[PDB]
């Protein structure tokens, strides 16, 4: 009964349609990722198969509640309820989320309006393999993404100093590649339609 | 529910007659109209076609340019024109509404021309 | 206080929007622009006579009624406000299989100008239709199109044309395709005639020329020195059976093979193509070459070192001038 | 205002309207009147024994609650119009998996005209059976159908007619033509009443008459066969004394031959018969194979090892070197003016 | 164009027995004929649509039948007052008609 | 009007309706009666050990929530109302892939008769699971059926029959597939238990023969021939090692592809198949002849065991050809 | 009659929040788990992945859904699971698993009278199973199954088995659609995992599974055997008929090499060789020395003694090899 209220309060009023802060600032989303296996890495389709555990964080005031509870741990119905930033990976040929038993999505909100979304992903990404020195060739294949209509004056990425860290790279499907690196990366693109801030995951990996 | 004809028409060769009939119960914009011709111990022959929501008109090969149809939508009626009219033109005319499975439903009483 | 201006600007622009009304729904035919991106072009297929490709279609109108005058801001909205919106409806004529991504959410951007300008666009892969001429194969140019039509609005209700109508289309230097090459591509724009109407139609056409290195490394080249091995069977002594007839047959049966394994990897056309009228050159010196042989063995058995000496250059000599022949009709 | 004049029309057709019910519930017969625009004849799957085929699937039909009086004669609307109003639930009686294209709009057409006719097209991709008897392949010729219907309304309550002339109500597009192997002859169509377990329904027959185009399997099979055994009759030519020439000639066209008839039977169902290709592979089989049995007659007539008393010419060559081609070529003229003359 | 062909042109027999028609298609027209029958200064009315469908008001002893090319007319136990003239057509392309057959007694 | 009734009698009906609800919640169980038309069986593969099959699934119940005292006439309604209406949860338990038609809407019957019957009918393509015993590959017969039951309601509420007993299901004899034939058709009604209640279940079960014609046109004809050749062998003088070997060579290379060329297209089964002891029977005749040439070889570096050879190796064949073909049909 | 179990059910939904999870501040939501295999799938090797079909059942207590009226369980429509609070259990290591949806959505829901709830639903899991293929193919892959919550940790939510721990996945005797395997047995596990975002309970349950190797000695086992058999009949030929032991030396190392193409045919592209590949390279070994011995006899051609004594080691030196490889694995 009392948290209910409390979420009931909190969706009364609200416009999901806007972001927080439309004509203020631009919204500060910090992005982390946990990458469950990277699958095959298929050259014959110039592509590869990642899994991920997609994060983030970012803050909307009027998520603003007070009292004991401190942190509200909601499953995925209330997704669709607020506010959820626009972004893709802009080198994902094709690729979707997991929904088997209920939508594999997290949502927690803070008292002071700390929206945390986490899903997961299985991302089938493009990486052009330089087809020369084939079989005693390396490469490194990246994952880009970035929002689709909110460009770098509306939502800016920054990426959170707990940026990536691979599960087990054991039970990983690279049977000819072996997991070398990584490398957290983030720039600016200049598209018809404004200016994006694009952030590239480069993962390095060498032919054994 | 009823096609209604004009009468019979008596006129010299060369001439034009205006040839006419008038379809109640209904409209004629849902079916086609149809026009034919049925010389005297003869069979019939299909004179054209018309479309009345849409104007559209096709015509026999051998009645193309002697004869074309015309029609209106509040009178509810369709018209023939005649222009040149021959020995061999001395028939009687029905005009037929098209029924189901593009059957020749209804027919008129028939106006018989002649010339002389 | 933005977020209350901006709040009750967006309330009032949807209330009693009517979806089912067009702009100027009796008044002129709205004016839409189109901006392609292309980010890639994947599986140029001949067995099934397709080509994906990967854009960002971006598709521009003005809607009067999506007018603001308080905010000095180009309003992107989420893009769930887009099945509130009046969209065109656009389409592909030639699609056979399209879908738009939705990682991590559906991928469709929305943009309130204040002078009602609706930017509406969308990230689209489509498996569109290009049927080939396989006429020289694999020495042959493609053209392959992408129809972009309006379905239910005609000419006077709808109107289209290219943003910019040269650099309407970007990224298409970018493309590499790795048994293609792109080397030109046109912007064409024209008005289409069905039973129901006239209908404005945009076309983007690319024009796909084949590169020569996979087909001169797997086709051309084995086959010249299978033909260049049955000319060992013309310096052998013509008592030695076994040796020019093995060499013979081997040399037939290995461009039957090649030709075999060549051909399954194409639709079933009726017609030749220009390999295939290589493979059957080769062949046709071959089957020559081991009848020579039949022939020598003929003359001196059953009725002879004047024919194989006449025929050791004469092949080359006519294998040389049909290559020469072929390679100039062609390239 | 401006568009509150239509939008206070729409409102007004659809107050108090009920799409659960067709027009003319309980009073008449809801005819539709039917023509299709095929943009494209889609491949002809063999295997499969299906077809594909791009429409543009009209309907029309009456209903006399959509009347309205206003500027505009014709009202052009999207497709959340059609959803809001009675269709008729037409399906295809022999497809086998059709799409409804959405991309990026639902591909579909209202046109509501000012006494209540109603235009509706769509947008499909229908595959359909083509059930083939493929006794005379590849020289054959099908009529590939395409039925469709009303689902739950039985003839008693939706009929279907052809909105122009049959012989031109299904209108094929000039570049109309995605077949590679087969080559579109003309459309055919037909009504008629098919009666179920649930009741008696109108169906209306499409038939597309196609016929293979044998350019393919001539370079494909007919022709290997051709060169394997002219290539198996110069084996005659040849010494009588040299064996193992004539014995590795007769079983390497024995094996191209054998591995011609396995590929022969590829991209075609597992049918129980045997086809017109496969008595051709048949007899193509069986003068490569007699080959090589007069060459074993002769290995069992011939005497010394080398070619003193030198050997003779054999007296079977010389009648397999002429009878042998003949007997090929009489076959061809048999082969070729029953099948593909008739 | 489409050519009817229909035969005879007259058949002169009792009252009570069977009489057939026929009617031969030029080209293919696909169950849409039709049969009228054209009594002595009288407009023509249906009988048949379809192939073989019974129109409202048409006696059951009036039995069409059809195929792709060839199609007839069946009568059985013909009366006095069916003394008319019978005419076929088609409408799977643009109507055409056959000449006409008579009945007589 | 008269369409006006129509009307306010379907808003009277499904109005303080209960979807949530099965008719007779708190009474007795709803009988369901399924009768099916089948409309083809398209794709029975041995790889996916699988078949598809297209029908048109009709159930019929009674509700009498769903009873009109006022037209005298059965109501169709649009296949919209089937998502207003309670319907039985009716499944497929060896269903793999299924989907019902869309287009141009969605392929589903509903029509109330004045007691309350409801006949609900569906256009669904399944893909069903059917495991296959290929021992006696390709000469047999394997039996598939369609496992149809209710998932969550038990005997103690739903109570599923066949309608019109064997005439329930149609149109099986038409379907005419091109590697199989269809010998018979059987249909049972039983109960089988789970751990959460008993539950209803109809079986539909298919009997298909396969045909023979295309095996003995590519695999089995194509083997005894090659064998054949082999036989050759005999015929050519033991001095032409070069012909004899190369024959014996050829045909057991010959026989070991077409004995790997049709694996890799069939499952990959622990069992070995009724045609592969018959390639197998012609691998050991093929591998005895070159043999054969390997004992004569031998003994000179003759004719009395050559001889000998070429009388027993066609009859050893022909005698082994016997007892398969007997066993096999 | 019908209305008086509408109203309970109005009820039970009036004041139902989906959204917030049975004894959200007061302690912990215990999801009592079943699984009924009714038909574990093919295993692919080249996927690294298997298929099974399970009876997902769970259950678990809310006292919201509390009734008192005539019936004890009532078994509603699986539309009131869309509106009620259920576990968002995901499986941890799937690829792409439906539920089921003809005619209807397969979901079982039954609410007992004391608030429990009874929740099934028809899945086709893919999931993962990691394989070593080195011991090929007589290895044994105790593909798992994992399974747990997504965004309620252990202090939120945790997973117990309904029954005795072994008397849980349930598997169906008759349905099994292996034809490479066989299933030996399966173990269940329960554990905690500990992610960024907190600790979760991972319910898993291992499949233990065997290859039958009966396709593998009829399709490149015995092939293999034979081909070493047939490049030995090379010795028992005559030392001048060079021509015909020539066609003996190059065919068999032409159809040994095309059967070590097929056998990793059968496998993904791992930099690990399998000991099937090692039966090959040995044959190949034993089919290149037959050619060696035979440009060793034409070396010293002018019945050698090097040929009679290449007729009886090589048949035994592989008749040994055999007795070791097939008695070490096997
Ligand atoms: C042309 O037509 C087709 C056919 O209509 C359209 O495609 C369909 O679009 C509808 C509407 O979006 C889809 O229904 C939705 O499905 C969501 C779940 O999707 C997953 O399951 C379905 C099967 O049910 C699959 O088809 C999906 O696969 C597709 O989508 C993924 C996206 O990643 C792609 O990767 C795939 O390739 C496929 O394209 C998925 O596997 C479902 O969540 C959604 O319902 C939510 O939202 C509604 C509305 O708000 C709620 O009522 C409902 O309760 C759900 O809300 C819950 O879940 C969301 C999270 O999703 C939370 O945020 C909420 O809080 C709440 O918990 C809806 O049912 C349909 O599945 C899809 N099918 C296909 C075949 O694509 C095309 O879009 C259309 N396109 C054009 C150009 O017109
Ligand atoms: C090109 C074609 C060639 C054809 C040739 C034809 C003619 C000759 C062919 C004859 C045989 C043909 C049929 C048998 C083959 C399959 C075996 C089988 O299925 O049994 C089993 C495998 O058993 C083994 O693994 C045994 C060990 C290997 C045997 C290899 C040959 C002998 C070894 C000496 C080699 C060296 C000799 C020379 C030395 C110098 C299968 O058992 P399972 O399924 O795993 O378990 C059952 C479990 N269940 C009870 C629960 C169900
Ligand atoms: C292995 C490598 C060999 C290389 C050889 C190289 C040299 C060979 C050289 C030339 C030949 C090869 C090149 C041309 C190939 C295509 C021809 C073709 O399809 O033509 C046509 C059909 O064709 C027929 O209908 C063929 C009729 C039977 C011919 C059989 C062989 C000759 C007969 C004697 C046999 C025994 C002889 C011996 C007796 C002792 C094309 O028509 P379509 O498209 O099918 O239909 C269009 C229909 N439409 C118009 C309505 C749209
Ligand atoms: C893989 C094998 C590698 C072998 C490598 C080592 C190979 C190696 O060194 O061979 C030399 C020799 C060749 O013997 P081989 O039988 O091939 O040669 C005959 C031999 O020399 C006779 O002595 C000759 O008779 P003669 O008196 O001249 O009349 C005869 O001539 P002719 O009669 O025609 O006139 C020759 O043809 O073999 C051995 O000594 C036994 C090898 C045993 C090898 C080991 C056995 C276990
Ligand atoms: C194909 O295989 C199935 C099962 O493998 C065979 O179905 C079996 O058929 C018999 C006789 O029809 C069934 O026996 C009957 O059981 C019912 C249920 O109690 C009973 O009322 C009858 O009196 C009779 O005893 C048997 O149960 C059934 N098996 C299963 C598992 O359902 C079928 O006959 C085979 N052949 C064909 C052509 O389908
Ligand atoms: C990712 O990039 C950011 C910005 O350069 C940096 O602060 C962070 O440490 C990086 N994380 C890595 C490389 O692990």
């Amino acid at each position: 009964g009392d948290v209910t209220v409390i979420l009931n309060n909190l969706l009364e009023g609200y416009d999901n349609k806007l972001r927080p802060d439309i004509g203020v600032k631009p919204t500060l989303i910090h992005t982390d990722m946990y990458v469950n296996s990277i699958g095959p890495v298929n050259a014959i389709n110039m592509e590869y198969t990642i899994d991920i555990f997609f994060a983030q964080t970012w803050y909307d005031r009027r998520l603003k509640f007070n009292s004991t509870i401190k942190v509200l741990r909601l499953n995925s119905n209330m997704v669709g309820k607020i506010w959820i930033p626009d972004t893709f990976f802009r080198n994902s040929k094709k690729a979707d989320a997991h929904w088997i038993t209920t939508p594999n999505r997290m949502l927690r909100i803070w008292n002071d309006g700390r929206v945390l979304y986490t899903l997961r992903l299985t991302i089938d990404a493009e990486c052009q393999l330089q087809l020369h020195n084939f079989p005693m060739d390396e490469h490194s294949c990246p994952l880009e993404f970035s929002s689709y209509g909110y460009p770098r004056e509306e939502i800016v990425y920054q990426w959170k100093r707990s940026s990536v860290e691979v599960g087990d790279t054991r039970s990983w499907r690279l049977y000819q590649f072996s997991f070398v690196g990584l490398r957290n990366t983030t720039e600016v693109v200049k598209t018809t339609s404004g200016d994006y801030v694009v952030m590239s995951v480069y993962f390095d990996l060498s032919r054994r | 529910v009823q096609l209604q004809q004009s009468g019979a028409e008596l006129v010299k060769p060369g001439a034009s007659v205006k040839l006419s009939c008038t379809a109640s119960g209904f409209n004629i914009k849902d079916t086609y109209m149809y026009w034919v011709k049925q010389r005297p111990e003869q069979g019939l022959e299909w004179i054209g076609r018309i479309d009345p929501a849409n104007g559209d008109t096709k015509y026999d090969p051998k009645f193309q340019g002697k004869a074309t149809i015309t029609t209106d939508t509040f009178s509810n009626t369709a018209y023939l024109q005649l222009s040149s009219l021959t020995s061999e033109d001395t028939a009687v005319y029905y005009c037929a509404r098209k029924g189901l499975r593009w059957a020749m439903d209804y027919w008129g009483q028939g106006t018989s021309v002649t010339v002389s | 206080s933005n977020m209350s201006l901006v709040k009750e600007t967006v309330d009032r622009l949807l209330k009693g929007y009517d979806i089912r009304l067009r702009p100027d729904f009796g008044g002129p035919p709205v004016a839409v622009g189109m901006n392609i991106d292309i980010a890639s072009i994947d599986m140029v297929s001949e067995v099934n006579m397709d080509y994906t490709l990967t854009m960002y279609f971006q598709q521009a109108w003005r809607d009067k009624r999506l007018s603001y005058n308080v905010i000095p801001l180009n309003l992107t909205l989420d893009n769930r406000v887009a099945d509130q919106l009046w969209v065109p409806d656009t389409y592909f004529l030639n699609d056979k299989k399209s879908f738009v991504h939705g990682v991590t959410v559906k991928n469709r951007m929305i943009r309130l100008h204040p002078d009602g300008t609706v930017l509406y666009g969308l990230r689209i892969t489509t498996t569109a239709a290009c049927m080939m001429d396989l006429r020289r194969y694999p020495l042959d140019e493609q053209n392959c199109t992408l129809e972009i039509e309006s379905y239910g609005y005609t000419t006077d209700d709808i109107e289209f044309y290219w943003r910019g109508d040269d650099n309407a289309v970007t990224g298409v230097t970018k493309i590499e395709l790795p048994q293609f090459s792109i080397v030109d591509y046109k912007l064409i724009t024209k008005k289409v005639v069905f039973s129901t109407g006239s209908y404005p139609r945009l076309s983007l056409s690319f024009k796909l020329k084949r590169n020569i290195g996979y087909f001169i490394l797997q086709t051309y080249m084995p086959s010249i020195l299978i033909t260049i091995l049955s000319w060992v069977s013309f310096w052998i002594n013509y008592d030695a059976s076994a040796a020019r007839v093995a060499l013979g047959i081997t040399t037939v049966l290995t461009m039957t093979t090649i030709n075999t394994h060549l051909r399954e990897t194409l639709p079933k056309i009726p017609y030749v193509k220009a390999i295939d009228m290589y493979l059957m050159g080769c062949f046709v010196f071959v089957f020559m070459a081991l009848l020579e042989y039949a022939l020598v063995n003929y003359i001196f058995f059953g009725r002879v070192n004047a024919i194989d000496r006449w025929s050791r250059i004469f092949f080359p000599v006519v294998f040389s001038f049909f290559n020469i022949v072929y390679w100039l009709y062609y390239v | 205002d401006n568009t509150t004049v239509f939008t206070r029309i729409l409102d007004r057709l659809l107050d108090g309207y009920d799409n659960r019910l067709r027009p003319g519930l309980g009073e008449r017969v809801t005819e539709v009147k039917t023509d299709i625009f095929v943009t494209s004849f889609g491949p002809v799957s063999d295997h499969d024994m299906e077809y594909t085929i791009d429409v543009f699937f009209r309907q029309s039909w009456k209903d006399e609650r959509l009347k309205f009086k206003g500027p505009m004669t014709v009202l052009r609307l999207n497709n959340l119009m059609a959803s809001k109003i009675w269709t008729p639930d037409t399906f295809f009686h022999n497809g086998k998996k059709s799409v409804a294209h959405n991309m990026t709009m639902p591909n579909k057409l209202l046109r509501i005209t000012e006494d209540g006719t109603l235009l509706y097209t769509m947008r499909l991709t229908v595959r359909a059976e083509c059930p083939m008897h493929l006794e005379d392949f590849p020289m054959d010729a099908h009529a590939c159908p395409l039925k469709f219907g009303s689902y739950a309304y039985t003839r008693a309550e939706v009929v279907y007619e052809w909105t122009r002339e049959p012989a031109r109500s299904v209108v094929v597009a000039e570049d109309g033509s995605r077949l590679n192997q087969y080559d579109l002859l003309g459309q055919t169509v037909d009504s008629g009443i098919v009666q179920s377990s649930t009741g008696e329904y109108v169906v209306m027959t499409t038939h597309f008459h196609l016929k293979r185009k044998i350019g393919y399997f001539v370079i494909q099979t007919y022709l290997p066969c051709i060169m394997t055994v002219i290539l198996s009759q110069v084996s005659f030519w040849l010494n009588r004394e040299s064996v193992p020439a004539r014995t590795v000639f007769g079983v390497t066209t024995v094996l191209t031959m054998t591995t011609l008839s396995i590929s022969a039977r590829n991209s075609l169902p597992k049918v129980a018969y045997a086809t017109a290709m496969d008595w051709f592979i048949a007899v193509c089989y069986a003068f490569v194979f007699s080959a090589l049995i007069e060459f074993a007659t002769v290995n069992y007539f011939t005497k010394r090892g080398y070619a003193k008393t030198f050997n003779s010419v054999s007296k079977i060559d010389r009648l397999s070197r002429i009878a042998f081609p003949l007997l090929f070529g009489i076959f061809n003229l048999v082969y070729w003016a029953t099948y593909l003359n008739r | 164009n489409i050519v009817m062909t229909q035969s005879p042109k007259s058949m002169s027999m009792s009252v009570g027995e069977r009489v057939t028609l026929s009617c031969k298609a030029s080209e293919y027209v696909g169950t849409y004929v039709s049969w009228y029958q054209q009594k002595p200064e009288q407009s023509p009315k249906l009988l048949i649509y379809g192939a073989s469908n019974r129109y409202t008001g048409v006696p059951d002893r009036f039995t069409g039948s059809g195929s792709a090319t060839d199609f007839t007319l069946t009568i059985g136990s013909v009366q006095a007052e069916d003394l008319a003239d019978y005419h076929c057509g088609q409408s799977y392309s643009y109507p055409t008609f056959g000449a006409g057959t008579k009945l007589e007694l």
